[PDB]
C-alpha cells in the first residue's frame, strides 16, 4: 500500500523537502503534525542540516536523517565506493527499519540527482542493495538528469553515465526531470527570470504530488505504482518515462485558468511544457499515463485523448495500439499559497516513456567520452576505488541503451 | 570538515595577518573574543578553522613557520596578534637567510621536527581533518625552502587529506629579491610533488588589479594582501557554508584536476568596485561573470586570454537564480568557446553558496585552471638558466649543503611541468 | 613500436567441471572474440601456445637488442589466477616449463665464455618494488623509499638501488627468492597470490670494450605490474584491498597515456610516479616494448583480460 522514499544528494533533498513541502500542504498537517515514511541521505553534513535548521524542521526523526559529516566529492567512485560505502548500512538499517514498521508496502520512491557525488554514486548502491533486498517490490527512482547545456559539475557525465549503469539493472521505472528544460517552462510558462533553485523543487514537486500523494490516494479511476511500471515500461531496462504537467499557468499574470480537459491534455504534448530538454525531436511515445486530478469527466477524457490519438503528428510506437493509461483523482491540485503557481482546478501529470530520450541519452554519453577519451578527471576515481573497468565498461553499458531505446 | 593553515615564511605570515583578519570578522570573532556574529550561522561550522578550549576563546587553528624573529613578532605585536596560542609560533631565530637551500636543508630542516610536532597536535584536534591551506612567497628561505618542506612531510603524514597551497609567484616586471628564480623554481617543484591545489597570486598581477579595478593610488601591502586573503576565503571557509549546490576543497579538487600534476590556479574575486563612486551595484549576476572572465583581475600574472582552460570554478555566495547562474556561465563557454580546451564538454564547476561576504550582496570566487600559467613557469625557468648558467649567487645555496644536480632538477621539474601544460 | 600480445593460460582438469569454463573463442592467430568483439589486434597467444612460444615472440628480439646497447621493456600483467607466476618466472628450474627471466639469464651466459675476448661482461642485477608509490629495495627490506637521480643527459635512474653481480645463472635465482619473499602478497588461500605491490626487475647488461674502453649499458626492465582488479567493495575493509586499488589503479592510467603517446601524441606524463621515473630510460628514446597480458577462463579473469585488450586496442583500431 504505501510507497517509502529515499532521498538522496543534497539535490535529492532539497527536491525531498519541497516535494515534502507540498505534501502536508495538501493533507492538512501543518509543522508539527504526523511522521513522514521517508529519509534523507547526504556525505555533506552541511545541507542536510537545512531540514534540520530550517523549515519541516520536526517533522522529522533524527533517525530517518542520515549524514555522513565527511566528504561529499562531486565524483561518482568515492561517493558508491570508498566514502558512501561507510554510510550505507546506516543507510539501508532505516529502510529495513522503515519498511517493517509499515503495513504490506509497495516500494521506495528514489529521489537523486543523477550527475552529483552523493546522488549518483552512492544511490548506485543503495538502489543496488535494494534490488536485492526487496526484489518483490518497486523501485521508481525519480531523478533530475543533467541539464543538456547548463550542466554544473565538470564531470557531471562521468557521474551519470555511472549512476545509469549501476542502477539500470535494479530500478523499476525512473522518472526524469530535466533541470534546464524546467526553467524554460520559468520563462517561457510562467514568466520570471529570478528562479530559485527552490523554484524548480516546488515544480517537481508538484509532478511528483500527482504520482504518489494523490494516487495512493482514493479517486474515480485509482492507478497503483505497480501499475505505472506494467503500463509504463515495456521493457527491464529501469526505463526512464518523463514527467510533464499541464496548468502551468502563472498566478499573477495571465489568467484563463479555466482551461477545460480538452485544453490541459493538449497542453502536455507540446514540446514545451515538459519538464526535460527532450524535446519529442522523433521519439514515439510507447506509453503514457495521464494522472488527472480535480474535476474531469471520464469521457471529457475518453474524447480528448480520442481527438490525441488521431493526431498522428503525434506518432506512437507500431507494436502499441493503445499505450494510454488513464489516471483519474478527485481532489484538484493544491499550490503553494504564494509561490508562483497559477492554482486551478484540473492538472495532468503525464509521463511517459519516449524514444526521444535516444537523444538526451546519446547526448550526454557523447559528453563522456570527449572527457573519458583524454582521461580528464579519471585520477579522481581510480584513487577512490574503480578502475578502467569501471568507466570502459559502464560506457559499454549505456552504448547498449542507446541501441536499445533506438531498436525497441 | 575542517582545515589547518599554515603561515609559512614572513610573506605567508604578513598574509596570514590579512587572511585571519578577514576570515575572522566573517565569523564574529574579536581579538581573543568570541563569537559575535552578527549572525548564528556564522558558527555552525566555525570549527573548520579553530578550536574550543574556554567557551569565547576559539582559536585560529594555523601555524606560523619562520627562521626571523621580528616578523612573527609584528604579527603577534599587533592587532589580531594575540589570538594565536603562542604554541602555533614554530619560530627559529636563527638567521633566516634568504636562501631555499637555507630554509630546507640547513636551518630549516632542523625547525621541521618542532614544527610537525603541532601540525600533528592540531590534525588530532578532533572530529575529521580535510586538508591544510599554505601562504608562502617563492622568493625567499623561510617561503620556498622551510614552507615547501612542511608540506613534503605534511604529504608523508596524510596523504589522504588535501593540500592547497596559496604561492605569490615571483612577479615578472620587477623581482622584490635577486636570486627570486632560484628560491622559486625550487619550491614550485615540490609543488607539483605534494600539495594538490596551488593558488598563484602576483604581487603585480594585484597593484594593477588593485589600482585600475580600485582607483586605490596608494595600494599598500596590507591591501594586496587583504585582497587575496578575500578569495581564500571564498574558497574554503564559504563552501562550508550552505548552499543550493555547495562544493569543498575535494569538489573543487576532484572537478579542477585533470592530471595529477597538481596544478596552479588562479583565483580572481567578483564585486571589486572601487568604494564611493563604483557602488553601481551592477551585480544582478552577468556582472559578477563579466568580472571574474574578464584578463585583468586575475590574480595571476599571465593572462587567460593566452591559453585555454581545462576547468573553472565559479564559487559563487549569495542568493541568485541557480537558473541566471547555471544559465551565464554557458554563454560564457560559447562566446569563447576558442579558449576552453574542448575535450571537457562543462569546464566550469558552478558552486553556488548562499550568504555572501558580510558586508556585500552578492560576490563569486574564481578559481581557473588554465594553460595559460605555463607563460609564467616559463618565465620563472627562464630567469634561472640565465643565471643558473653562471652560478650566479650559487655559493649561497652549495655552501649552505646543497647540490649542483638539486638545481637541475627542479628546473628540468618545473621546466617539463610548462611542457605538459601545452599538451592540453 | 609497442606491441600487445595476449597470453591466455589453459585451465586444468580439476576446475574444467568446477565451474570455470571457457569464454575466449580464438579465430585464426590473432583475435579473440568475447561477447561483442570483431578484431583484437596484432597478436593473441592460444591456450595451446608454449611458455618457449611466448618468449620467442616477445622477449628473444628484445634481448639481441640490449646485448648491441639499447634499452627493451617487458611488461606483465594479469589478475590473480591469470598466469602471470607461470609466464615470467615459472618453475625456477625446469627445462621447458621455465619462463622469460630464467631464459634470459640462460641466453646471457651461452654467449659470455663463448664471445668473449674483447668483451669483459658485468651483469647486475638490481630488484625493486613500488609499493604506496614508495620504492622499496628488495635486497634490504628495511629499506622503506629510495629515491631517483637524473644522469649525464637529465634522464632519471634509480639512485642506490642494490645491484649485485651474476656470473651464472643460480646466482639470479637466489635475487628472485629473496625479493619474492618479502613481496606483499594477500593472505589468500595457498593456491592464490594476490599480487599489491609491482614489481620491477633490471638486467643490467654491461660490457665493457677492453680495447678501447667503450662501455655500452643496455637496460632490459622486466616490469610486472600487479594490475586493476575485479574485487569486492571498500569503504568499511581495512584490508591491503583499498591500498592495492590506489596503487593499480596509478600505475594503470598512467599505462593508457603512455600507450597512447608511444603510438602518438605530444610528449606528457614522465616524472609523474617512481614507477615512471624507473622506466624513464625504456621510454621515449630507442627502446622496445612488450606488454604480456594473462587471463585464464574462470570467469572473473575475463575482466583483467579486457583491460589489457584495452591497453592494446585503443591505440590500434
Ligand atoms: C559601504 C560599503 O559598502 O563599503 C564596501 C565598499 O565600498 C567596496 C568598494 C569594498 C572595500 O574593499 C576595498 O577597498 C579593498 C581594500 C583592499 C583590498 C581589497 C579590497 C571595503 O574596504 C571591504 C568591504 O568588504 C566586506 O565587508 C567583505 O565582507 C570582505 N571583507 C574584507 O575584506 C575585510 C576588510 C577589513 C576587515 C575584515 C574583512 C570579504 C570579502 C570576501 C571574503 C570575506 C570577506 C566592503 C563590502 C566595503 C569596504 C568596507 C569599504 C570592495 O572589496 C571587497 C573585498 O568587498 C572593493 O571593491 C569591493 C566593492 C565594495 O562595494
Ligand atoms: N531540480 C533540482 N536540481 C538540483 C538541486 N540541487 C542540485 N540540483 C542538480 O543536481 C546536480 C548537483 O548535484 P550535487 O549537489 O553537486 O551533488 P549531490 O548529488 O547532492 O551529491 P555530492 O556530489 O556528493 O555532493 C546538478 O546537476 C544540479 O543542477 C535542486 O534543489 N533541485
Ligand atoms: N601454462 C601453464 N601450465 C601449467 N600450470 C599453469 C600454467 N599457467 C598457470 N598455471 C598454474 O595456474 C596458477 C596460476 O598461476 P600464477 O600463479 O601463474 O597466476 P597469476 O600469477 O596468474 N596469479 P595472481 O598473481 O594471483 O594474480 C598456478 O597454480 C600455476 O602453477
Ligand atoms: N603579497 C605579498 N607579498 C609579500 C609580502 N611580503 C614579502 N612578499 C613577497 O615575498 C617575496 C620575498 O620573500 P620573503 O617573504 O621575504 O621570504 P622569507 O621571508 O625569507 O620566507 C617578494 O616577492 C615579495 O613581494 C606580503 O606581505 N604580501
Ligand atoms: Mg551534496
Ligand atoms: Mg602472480
Amino acid at each position: 500500500r504505501e510507497c517509502i522514499s529515499i532521498h538522496v544528494g543534497q539535490a535529492g533533498v532539497q527536491i525531498g523537502n519541497a516535494c515534502w513541502e507540498l505534501y502536508c500542504l495538501e493533507h492538512g498537517i501543518q509543522p508539527d503534525g504526523h511522521v513522514p515514511r521517508a529519509v534523507f541521505v547526504d556525505l555533506e553534513p552541511t545541507v542536510i542540516d537545512e531540514v534540520r535548521t530550517g523549515t519541516y524542521r520536526q517533522l522529522f526523526h533524527p533517525e530517518q536523517l542520515i549524514t555522513g559529516k565527511e566528504d561529499a566529492a562531486n565524483n561518482y567512485a568515492r561517493g558508491h565506493y570508498t566514502i558512501g560505502k561507510e554510510i550505507i548500512d546506516l543507510v539501508l538499517d532505516r529502510i529495513r527499519k522503515l519498511a517493517d514498521q509499515c503495513t504490506g508496502l509497495q516500494g521506495f520512491s528514489v529521489f537523486h540527482s543523477f550527475g552529483g557525488g552523493t546522488g549518483s554514486g552512492f544511490t548506485s548502491l543503495l538502489m543496488e542493495r535494494l534490488s536485492v533486498d526487496y526484489g518483490k517490490k518497486s523501485k521508481l527512482e525519480f531523478s533530475i538528469y543533467p541539464a543538456p547545456q547548463v550542466s554544473t559539475a565538470v564531470v557531471e557525465p562521468y557521474n551519470s553515465i555511472l549512476t545509469t549503469h549501476t542502477t539500470l539493472e535494479h530500478s523499476d521505472c525512473a522518472f526524469m526531470v530535466d533541470n534546464e528544460a524546467i526553467y524554460d517552462i520559468c520563462r517561457r510558462n510562467l514568466d520570471i527570470e529570478r528562479p530559485t533553485y527552490t523554484n524548480l523543487n516546488r515544480l517537481i514537486g508538484q509532478i511528483v504530488s500527482s504520482i504518489t500523494a494523490s494516487l495512493r490516494f482514493d479517486g474515480a479511476l485509482n492507478v497503483d505504482l505497480t501499475e505505472f511500471q506494467t503500463n509504463l515500461v515495456p521493457y527491464p531496462r529501469g526505463h526512464f518515462p518523463l514527467a510533464t504537467y499541464a496548468p502551468v499557468i502563472s498566478a499573477e499574470k495571465a489568467y484563463h485558468e479555466q482551461l477545460s480537459v480538452a485544453e490541459i491534455t493538449n497542453a502536455c504534448f507540446e514540446p514545451a511544457n515538459q519538464m526535460v530538454k527532450c524535446d519529442p525531436r522523433h521519439g514515439k511515445y510507447m506509453a503514457c499515463c495521464l494522472l488527472y486530478r480535480g474535476d474531469v469527466v471520464p469521457k471529457d477524457v475518453n474524447a480528448a485523448i480520442a481527438t490525441i490519438k488521431t493526431k498522428r503528428t503525434i506518432q506512437f510506437v507500431d507494436w502499441c495500439p493503445t499505450g494510454f493509461k488513464v489516471g483519474i483523482n478527485y481532489e484538484p491540485p493544491t499550490v503553494v499559497p504564494g509561490g508562483d503557481l497559477a492554482k486551478v482546478q484540473r492538472a495532468v501529470c503525464m509521463l511517459s516513456n519516449t524514444t526521444a530520450i535516444a537523444e538526451a541519452w546519446a547526448r550526454l554519453d557523447h559528453k563522456f567520452d570527449l572527457m573519458y577519451a583524454k582521461r580528464a578527471f579519471v585520477h579522481w576515481y581510480v584513487g577512490e576505488g574503480m578502475e578502467e573497468g569501471e568507466f570502459s565498461e559502464a560506457r559499454e553499458d549505456m552504448a547498449a541503451l542507446e541501441k536499445d531505446y533506438e531498436e525497441v | 570538515r575542517e582545515i589547518v593553515h599554515i603561515q609559512a615564511g614572513q610573506c605567508g605570515n604578513q598574509i596570514g595577518a590579512k587572511f585571519w583578519e578577514v576570515i575572522s570578522d566573517e565569523h564574529g570573532i574579536d581579538p581573543t573574543g568570541s563569537y559575535h556574529g552578527d549572525s548564528d550561522l556564522q558558527l555552525e561550522r566555525i570549527n573548520v578553522y579553530y578550536n574550543e578550549a574556554a567557551g569565547n576563546k576559539y582559536v585560529p587553528r594555523a601555524i606560523l613557520v619562520d627562521l626571523e624573529p621580528g616578523t612573527m613578532d609584528s604579527v603577534r605585536s599587533g592587532p589580531f596578534g594575540q589570538i594565536f596560542r603562542p604554541d602555533n609560533f614554530v619560530f627559529g631565530q636563527s638567521g633566516a637567510g634568504n636562501n631555499w637551500a637555507k630554509g630546507h636543508y640547513t636551518e630549516g630542516a632542523e625547525l621541521v621536527d618542532s614544527v610537525l610536532d603541532v601540525v600533528r597536535k592540531e590534525s588530532e584536534s578532533c572530529d575529521c581533518l580535510q586538508g591544510f591551506q599554505l601562504t608562502h612567497s617563492l622568493g625567499g628561505g623561510t617561503g620556498s625552502g622551510m614552507g615547501t618542506l612542511l608540506i613534503s612531510k605534511i604529504r608523508e603524514e596524510y596523504p589522504d587529506r588535501i593540500m592547497n597551497t596559496f604561492s605569490v609567484v615571483p612577479s615578472p616586471k620587477v623581482s622584490d629579491t635577486v636570486v627570486e628564480p632560484y628560491n622559486a623554481t625550487l619550491s614550485v617543484h615540490q609543488l607539483v610533488e605534494n600539495t594538490d591545489e596551488t593558488y598563484c597570486i602576483d604581487n603585480e598581477a594585484l597593484y594593477d588589479i588593485c589600482f585600475r579595478t580600485l582607483k586605490l593610488t596608494t595600494p599598500t601591502y596590507g591591501d594586496l594582501n587583504h585582497l587575496v586573503s578575500a578569495t581564500m576565503s571564498g574558497v574554503t571557509t564559504c563552501l562550508r557554508f550552505p548552499g543550493q549546490l555547495n562544493a569543498d576543497l575535494r569538489k573543487l579538487a576532484v572537478n579542477m584536476v585533470p592530471f595529477p600534476r597538481l596544478h596552479f590556479f588562479m583565483p580572481g574575486f567578483a564585486p571589486l568596485t572601487s568604494r564611493g563612486s563604483q557602488q553601481y551595484r551592477a551585480l544582478t549576476v552577468p556582472e559578477l561573470t563579466q568580472q571574474m572572465f574578464d584578463a585583468k583581475n586575475m590574480m595571476a600574472a599571465c593572462d587567460p586570454r593566452h591559453g585555454r582552460y581545462l576547468t573553472v570554478a565559479a564559487v559563487f555566495r549569495g542568493r541568485m537564480s541557480m537558473k541566471e547562474v547555471d544559465e551565464q556561465m554557458l554563454n560564457v563557454q560559447n562566446k569563447n568557446s576558442s579558449y576552453f580546451v574542448e575535450w571537457i564538454p562543462n569546464n566550469v564547476k558552478t558552486a553556488v553558496c548562499d550568504i555572501p561576504p558580510r558586508g556585500l550582496k552578492m560576490s563569486a570566487t574564481f578559481i581557473g585552471n588554465s594553460t595559460a600559467i605555463q607563460e609564467l613557469f616559463k618565465r620563472i625557468s627562464e630567469q634561472f638558466t640565465a643565471m643558473f648558467r653562471r652560478k650566479a649567487f650559487l655559493h649561497w645555496y652549495t655552501g649552505e649543503g646543497m647540490d649542483e644536480m638539486e638545481f637541475t632538477e627542479a628546473e628540468s621539474n618545473m621546466n617539463d611541468l610548462v611542457s605538459e601544460y601545452q599538451q592540453y | 613500436n609497442i606491441k600487445v600480445m595476449c597470453r591466455f593460460r589453459p585451465l586444468n582438469e580439476a576446475e574444467i567441471l568446477r565451474g570455470d569454463k571457457f569464454i575466449p573463442k580464438f579465430k585464426g592467430e590473432e583475435t579473440v572474440v568475447i561477447q561483442g568483439k570483431p578484431y583484437v589486434f596484432d597478436r593473441v597467444l592460444p591456450p595451446n601456445t608454449t611458455q618457449e612460444q611466448v618468449y620467442n615472440a616477445c622477449a628473444k628480439q628484445i634481448v639481441k637488442d640490449v646485448l648491441e646497447g639499447y634499452n627493451g621493456t617487458i611488461f606483465a600483467y594479469g589478475q590473480t589466477s591469470s598466469g602471470k607466476t607461470h609466464t615470467m618466472e615459472g618453475k625456477l628450474h625446469d627445462p621447458q616449463l621455465m619462463g622469460i627471466i630464467p631464459r634470459i639469464a640462460h641466453d646471457i651466459f651461452d654467449h659470455i665464455y663463448s664471445m668473449d675476448e674483447n668483451l669483459e661482461f658485468a651483469i647486475k642485477v638490481s630488484y625493486f618494488e613500488i609499493y604506496l608509490d614508495k620504492i622499496r629495495d628488495l635486497l634490504d627490506v628495511s629499506k622503506t623509499n629510495l629515491a631517483v637521480h637524473e644522469d649525464k643527459n637529465r634522464v632519471p635512474y634509480v639512485k642506490g638501488c642494490t645491484e649485485r653481480f651474476v656470473s651464472s645463472p643460480e646466482e639470479v635465482m637466489d635475487v628472485i627468492d629473496e625479493g619474492k619473499s618479502n613481496r606483499h602478497v594477500a593472505v589468500t588461500n595457498m593456491n592464490e597470490h594476490s599480487s599489491r605491490s609491482h614489481s620491477i626487475f633490471l638486467i643490467n647488461i654491461k660490457q665493457e670494450n677492453v680495447e678501447t674502453e667503450k662501455k655500452l649499458s643496455g637496460k632490459l626492465y622486466l616490469v610486472d605490474l600487479a594490475g586493476s582488479e575485479k574485487v569486492s567493495k571498500t569503504g568499511a575493509e581495512g584490508a591491503v584491498l583499498d591500498e592495492a586499488k590506489n596503487i593499480n589503479k596509478s600505475l594503470s592510467a598512467l599505462g593508457n597515456v603512455i600507450s597512447a603517446l608511444a603510438e602518438g601524441t605530444t610528449h606528457v606524463p614522465y616524472r609523474d610516479s617512481k614507477m615512471t621515473r624507473i622506466l624513464q630510460d625504456s621510454l621515449g628514446g630507442n627502446c622496445r616494448t612488450t606488454i604480456v597480458i594473462c587471463c585464464s577462463p574462470s570467469v572473473f579473469n575475463e575482466a583483467e583480460t579486457k583491460s589489457t585488450l584495452m591497453f592494446g586496442q585503443r591505440a590500434k583500431s
